[PDB]
């Protein structure tokens, strides 16, 4: 199948802060990402579509760019709000594969 | 020269039981019923037979036969191996190129040959091709004497012939032996097989030979094989051939009746004695190679039929294609007509790259003459065969097809992308070619190939990507798509022509996609066939294509070179 | 639109477990397919299958006969049937929904944990 | 009987100058090399050739010839017509079937075969089959004896052989001969063309007809040829056969001397004096072809190779189609799969529908053969040989392939489905055979046929609307998907299968299109492909193929009726 | 190629009246059709698309149904701005085609 | 996104018709297709042709090369070119927009009439 490899397992950021997450495909995926994020206690909300797409009901500070097997998702300015879990899944072949998932902290 | 033979038993089961003679020089004849060792006999006496089954011993003028011995000995097969595209002068200078030193010049060659054609009287047909299907040519009996001259041209002291009469007609008949007569005279030993002969042939021999059942049933002067036979308890009444009269007996008008008889005769008892008396590469491979290639491209040439056929078809379908697939267009229907295209040039070299089976199996026996003759080796052969008929031949079609049809479709317009689908097809229609000659060679029929190479190839388009998707076949079926030339080719070809392009008028798919589902770019079709898009995608597909060939062509080669000479 | 699960939440190994995913505010016949998800402690993801809006199922293959996914449209339910469980598949499993014009899971459930002990 | 030919001039050019003669009962013989009127003053005397040619008269018993002449007398060809697949009696009830009356009984008829049998002395092969390439058979000479019974069955009073003995070995010819000189005495006129033969035949002849170069060079008694041309200033040495001394002399050892001469013989006056002394369907259709079925049935049974390996090369290949194809999806591949499949069947239908062209070509000189005797008419022939050849032999693979394949793919569930699909295989099936058919009846080579039908089905296969899409074509060249099998075929099954399928899980595309650029359901797909969604869009296609079928089957009747027979 | 025929081209009704108005195809249309409706003095203005879909800027009063070759709009209780010119579309084949334009009245 | 036609308003039979469409609020080389449409007095509409985002061009088959669609996008317009011209293509000239996605005409021009007479 495809493999979705998230490389930073965990990240370590402060408020007003720049991060970027990463997610690398075994495949040629052709945009067909997505980007979910998860709160303690609750079930995955998407975030982003198309790989670029950003979902109405979330601030234009989530930006989404890549090509091929490589692609980010960059958080500017980033809140309080903001933190939890990111998962990219792949919807290009039938058996969808997720990432392992990132976690946000807080300096 | 003197060709004693003593206590001859050759085994496959046996086939001769216990031979014994001797031959000087004259007309030696070796008559008998089909079933006997009247052809048997004469490979044996020849080298033309596996010696792991002989027993007795052949002897020439008291020594044993030398390795050397076939080089300096003719023999001339009952039927044609000369080529009927060349001419009579051109057969003998290409037998004189490579059984004859280079240490001579060629002005000697061209003597030598003059001296022969003069010899044999052939000087008014020396310029005038042999014939063919296609091209008219001399009559039999004088193709018969151009393949005499081509043993004759290393002026041997022994020459062999099996049945040089069969096929013929009467009056050729007897001038073809008359002429062999004449030559006897000068000194040769001439030993031939002949089928139930008439009296003014008969009347010629100096000494017969007859054999029944691989016995012995008489060896003696010909002269007085009707004395013995009508001493040995038989009447022969008159306007009977004694020839006829032989087999007459031996048909039954047993075997080991006349066999004893023989045992017992006076004449077996004379060549026991006399028999206990006594006893009691030439050139360099390019030059071989370059003879070769030049027969081979001078046939080429003289049959113009079955070339110029292919040049003309591969032009009317490459101009029904371009009005077919006319303008391309970049909307829905650019992806299916841009497949199917490619798929049919594809599988179209693979087909008609199915002739390469003619290429080894039509000259097999003229192969297997010249190389114990020791003309030339297997190596040179074979690449001057390559280099002279597949090469030229392959390359051509290609070039055509893509010249044509590449700017009536109105494909990418691109230099690198033409010549890359040009040097494709090339190396499919070679690969294809390749595994026909690997198939095809060593064999004798044209039929079983053919049909083999047919299923080959169509399990071949069944893998190649267009019929079934190859993401979806199982993993335990997946890999045979490894064994497919079609494949390769097409993916090369799809991955030069669907690149950079848009299908989706419209729409800028390009940059982020709508709708999941509408395949507007090429690389969405690409990956979905399961095609890299890297340029290693590409080439790798070329190398694929590359070994393949070589490890064809060198199946092949094992196959000529361990296949039976004898 | 509105997705609820229920079912056990705990189960005897190698026995069977079925949960039961409600729709309201749309009907599971008209449009979207529905999938089951879960995610294991240590998360991480895992797409088990979905039935589609005609009736027609796909399954994930690291699932190899295990799962079973059926539909009843009176009352507008979809059901998970996984048998023969082990420890391991211990975990909070999600029904979720597909648009495929879209691509991506739009709508989930509030997700029930199964525990599989003895 | 007596037959009297008298100043025959046959012209094609001609080929026979002037010749006079009588034939009475006994053992006459036509001989002289082959480019003389030898074999062709017996087709003339036997009534197989043109009478438009043809100068002089022949006459029976000083009656012309009458119309019901080739039915009361035989005509043994040289090479056999025998069917090597049945048995000795079986080749003889078939030939007396036809060649008797009804009246009789066939307790009679059985009789009659007894009898034959026993005089020719088969009576210990009478049920052992003749042979063929796969089947070992009975020897060479005994063929030749059941060809002879099959014109004895209606026991004729003139028995025309053309080279009995051509073919056999010595003492085989000695024994046909023989047999036939005890024939001859019993009151039968056997008149016979021999080549060359060996003094054993020449002394058993009762009368000779010397023929060379369309001139009569001697006619008269066997026996009296050597005296005449002894007296005629030529003279022939012992142990010479006389045979072998005539054929010297025409050679050389011209033409008008030997003509003249003769012409002014006393055998010229005595054969002008006698010739100037005198002169101055069977049976019904349903019989034919109910014979004609079995026989054909019986060698297709008794041929079990190259009926029975089609079978388990349509099982093997069902099986990897099935295996490849396992489990079709309803996503994106699910188009891709299902159109390259039925394509591959349907193609391969009329690709394997080639091996037609043997049905008339192998069988065809036995056809004019039995068509001249009076065996049968064309109708009945050609119904019957469709009855059992065709017919059983492309029904079977069509229910095979849908019965394997249809499940394991995983295909539209329902019956009406499974049975249109079965049925269109079969139409398919059988219009590229009778195409077949047409091309290649009255021919006698396959290669010319099997390519010119690969070269058609080729561009058919361009234009079935997978490689290429039919609504993209130029107007002045689209009509030419109106003259392709596998189009209706293709069109066929694809109406069969995709009307209501979904394509794009999560998407209900049948009742709006989101994306315009989707091809969600197969509605969709038909329409892009130019196919009608009406019934009548389906069963047009079968109609065509009907009318087709009609059509080829009637040309290549009107191929065999006013084929040739001379 | 494809050619759309309107069969009423002139109807006559009144306020609060309800009118249907018919598109016939040459062939299979696959629900892509569209409706525009024209003004005197201005450019067609889009009304539906998809046969079925309403553009938003106009009343649920317009209504779209059809299938094959056969395809409606029903314009239930019109009002006076809905007088004008009103054309068929297909857009399933390169050369688009128009329909023959339908004018409505006022009695 | 907001088109606007010009040029000139009475032309010769049989010279030439050229006529350019500047579009403000969207750059024609980035998603669209942009389409030329006539209108002939007795009301019938009849599409002439497009050119793409891509520099591609497709013309209606009744305008047997009497019709060339050109494009600037140093300042974003698009011209018509329509060669040979006879008082039967007296008409209203627009430019239209084509999405391809959803695939109707959304966005018009006002339009403009053109005379051919002498
Ligand atoms: C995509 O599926 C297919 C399936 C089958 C075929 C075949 C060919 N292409 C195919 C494509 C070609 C023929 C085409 C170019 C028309 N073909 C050959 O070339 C050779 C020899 C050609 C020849 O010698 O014909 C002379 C007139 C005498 C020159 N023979 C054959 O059996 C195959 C059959
Ligand atoms: C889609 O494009 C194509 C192009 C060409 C072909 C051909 C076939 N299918 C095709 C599909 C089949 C072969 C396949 C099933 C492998 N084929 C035949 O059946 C007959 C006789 C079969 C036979 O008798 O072979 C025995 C082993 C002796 C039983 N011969 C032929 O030339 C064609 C060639
Ligand atoms: C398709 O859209 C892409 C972006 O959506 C266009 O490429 C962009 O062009 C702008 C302006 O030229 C650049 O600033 C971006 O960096 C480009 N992005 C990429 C990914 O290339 C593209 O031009 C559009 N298609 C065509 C044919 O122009
Ligand atoms: C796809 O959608 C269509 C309508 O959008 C569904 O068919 C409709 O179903 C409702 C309720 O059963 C009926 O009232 C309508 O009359 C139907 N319309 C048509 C045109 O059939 C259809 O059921 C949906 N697809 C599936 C598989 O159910
Ligand atoms: C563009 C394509 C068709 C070019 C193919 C090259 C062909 C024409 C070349 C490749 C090798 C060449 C051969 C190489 C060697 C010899 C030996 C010489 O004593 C006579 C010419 C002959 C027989 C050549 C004939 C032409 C040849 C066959
Ligand atoms: C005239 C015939 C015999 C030549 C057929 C082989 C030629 C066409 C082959 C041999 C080497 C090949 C080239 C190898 C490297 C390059 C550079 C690359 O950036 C584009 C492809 C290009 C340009 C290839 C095109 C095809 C090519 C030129
Ligand atoms: C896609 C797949 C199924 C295509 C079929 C590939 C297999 C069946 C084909 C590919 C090439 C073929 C081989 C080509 C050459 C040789 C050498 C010869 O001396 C014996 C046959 C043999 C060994 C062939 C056997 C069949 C073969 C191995
Ligand atoms: C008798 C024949 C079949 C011998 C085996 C030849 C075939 C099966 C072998 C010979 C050379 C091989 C290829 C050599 C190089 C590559 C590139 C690699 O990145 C993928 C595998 C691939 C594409 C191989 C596939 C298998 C291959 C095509
Ligand atoms: C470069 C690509 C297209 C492959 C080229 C393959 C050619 C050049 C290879 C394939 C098989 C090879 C042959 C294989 C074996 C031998 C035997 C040796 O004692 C002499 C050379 C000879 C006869 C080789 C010559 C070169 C050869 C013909
Ligand atoms: C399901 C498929 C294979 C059935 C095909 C039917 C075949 C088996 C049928 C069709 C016509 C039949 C023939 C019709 C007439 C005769 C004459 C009779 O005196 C012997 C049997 C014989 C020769 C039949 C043999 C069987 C036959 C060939
Ligand atoms: C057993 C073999 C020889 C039979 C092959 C021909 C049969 C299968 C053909 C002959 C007539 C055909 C039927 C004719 C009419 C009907 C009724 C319709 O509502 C569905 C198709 C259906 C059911 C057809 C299916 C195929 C059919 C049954
Ligand atoms: C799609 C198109 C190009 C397929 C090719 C169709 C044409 C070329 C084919 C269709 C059927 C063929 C005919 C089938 C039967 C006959 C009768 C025969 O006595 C002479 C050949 C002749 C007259 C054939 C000529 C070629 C032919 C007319
Ligand atoms: C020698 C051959 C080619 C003679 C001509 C036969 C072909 C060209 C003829 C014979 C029967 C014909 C078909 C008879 C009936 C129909 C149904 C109609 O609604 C469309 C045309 C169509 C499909 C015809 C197409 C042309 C056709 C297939
Ligand atoms: C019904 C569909 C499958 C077509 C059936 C075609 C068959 C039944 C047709 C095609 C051509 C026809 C033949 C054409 C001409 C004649 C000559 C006549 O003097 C006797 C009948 C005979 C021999 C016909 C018998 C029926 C026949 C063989």
């Amino acid at each position: 199948d495809i493999v979705l490899t998230q490389s930073p397992s965990s990240f370590s950021v402060s408020l007003g802060d720049r991060v970027t997450i990463s997610c690398k495909a075994s495949g040629y995926i052709l945009n067909r990402l997505a980007w979910y994020q998860q709160k303690p206690g609750n079930a995955p909300r998407l975030l982003i579509s198309g790989a670029t797409s950003l979902e109405t009901g979330f601030p234009s500070r989530f930006s989404g760019t890549g090509s091929g097997k490589d692609y980010t998702l960059s958080i500017s300015s980033l809140q309080t709000e903001d933190v939890g879990t990111y998962y990219c899944q792949q919807y290009w072949s039938t058996p969808w594969t997720f990432g392992g998932g990132t976690k946000l902290e807080i300096r | 020269a003197v060709l004693s033979f003593h206590n001859i038993c050759y085994r496959v089961k046996e086939i001769l039981s216990n031979i014994n003679g001797i031959m000087k020089p004259g007309l030696n004849a070796i008559l008998g019923p089909t079933g006997g060792g009247k052809s048997s006999l004469l490979d044996v006496l020849a080298a033309r037979k596996d010696p792991s089954g002989l027993s007795g011993d052949v002897l020439i003028n008291g020594a044993p036969r030398p390795a050397n011995f076939k080089c300096n000995s003719g023999y001339v097969v009952q039927d044609d191996v000369v080529m009927g595209t060349l001419t009579v002068r051109e057969n003998l200078q290409f037998s004189a190129a490579l059984r004859l030193a280079t240490t001579m010049t060629n002005h000697e060659k061209n003597e030598r040959i003059n001296r022969v054609i003069q010899e044999l009287g052939l000087d008014k047909v020396a310029d005038s091709k042999v014939g063919t299907q296609f091209i008219r040519g001399v009559s039999g009996g004088e193709r018969k004497r151009t393949s005499i001259g081509m043993e004759l041209i290393t002026d041997p002291s022994i020459l062999f012939l099996d049945e040089p009469t069969t096929g013929l007609d009467s009056s050729t008949a007897n001038a073809v032996l008359l002429l062999l007569k004449r030559m006897s005279k000068q000194g040769r030993t001439i030993i031939f097989s002949i089928h139930q002969p008439r009296y003014s042939i008969f009347k010629l021999f100096d000494s017969l030979t007859l054999l029944a059942s691989g016995r012995l049933m008489f060896h003696g002067p010909a002269q007085e094989a009707l004395g013995y036979f009508e001493s040995a308890g038989y009447h022969c009444e008159a306007y009977n051939n004694p020839a006829d009269f032989f087999l007459d007996i031996i048909n039954g008008d047993l075997i080991e009746k006349l066999a004893e008889i023989y045992v017992n005769s006076s004449f077996y008892k004379e060549t026991k004695a006399e028999l206990h008396q006594l006893s009691g590469y030439t050139t360099s491979f390019c030059h071989q190679l370059r003879w070769v290639s030049k027969r081979s491209f001078k046939n080429l040439l003289g049959n113009p039929q079955a070339s110029i056929a292919q040049i003309i078809v591969t032009v009317v379908l490459g101009l029904v294609i371009g009005a077919i697939y006319f303008g391309l267009k970049n909307d829905s229907t650019g992806i299916q007509n841009r497949a199917g295209v490619l798929f049919f040039l594809t599988t179209n070299q693979c087909f008609s790259s199915v002739s390469a089976v003619e290429l080894f199996v039509v000259e097999k026996k003229l192969f297997i003459h010249e190389y114990i003759s020791g003309y030339y080796r297997v190596s040179s052969y074979f690449l001057g065969k390559l280099l002279s008929d597949l090469l030229p031949m392959r390359m051509l079609p290609s070039i055509i097809f893509t010249c044509i049809v590449y700017f009536m479709l109105g494909l990418k317009p691109k230099a690198d992308a033409f010549f890359v689908m040009m040097f494709t097809l090339m190396m499919v229609a070679y690969s294809a070619s390749s595994m026909a000659l690997a198939i095809a060679a060593g064999q004798s029929v044209v039929s079983v190939a053919t049909l083999l190479m047919t299923i080959c190839f169509v399990f071949m388009m069944i893998f190649s990507g267009l019929l079934v998707n190859l993401t979806t076949i199982a993993s335990w079926l997946s890999w045979l798509q490894y064994f497919s030339i079609p494949r390769y080719g097409f993916t090369a070809l799809q991955h030069n022509e669907f690149l950079g392009q848009n299908f989706c008028p419209g729409l800028n798919a390009t940059g982020n996609n709508p709708c999941n589902y509408a395949t507007c770019t090429g690389e969405e079709y690409l990956v979905k066939q399961g095609i890299d898009l890297s340029p290693w995608g590409l080439w790798k597909n070329h190398v694929a294509l590359a070994c393949m060939i070589v490890i064809f062509l060198t199946i092949a080669y094992l196959k000529l070179l361990f296949l039976k000479k004898y | 639109v509105q997705l609820q699960e229920s079912g056990p939440g705990l189960v005897k190994p190698s026995q069977s477990l079925s949960l039961t995913c409600t729709v309201t505010g749309f009907s599971i016949t008209s449009d979207y397919a529905w999938n089951w998800i879960r995610q294991f402690p240590g998360k991480k993801l895992e797409w088990m299958g979905y039935i589609n809006f005609d009736g027609g199922t796909t399954y994930n293959p690291s699932l190899r006969g295990r799962i079973s996914i059926t539909r009843d449209t009176s009352k507008n339910q979809f059901f998970l049937q996984l048998r023969s469980v082990t420890p391991e598949d211990t975990a909070t499993y999600y029904c979720a929904t597909f648009y495929g014009a879209k691509g991506t899971l739009d709508y989930w459930g509030q997700g029930t944990s199964v525990t599989v002990s003895s």
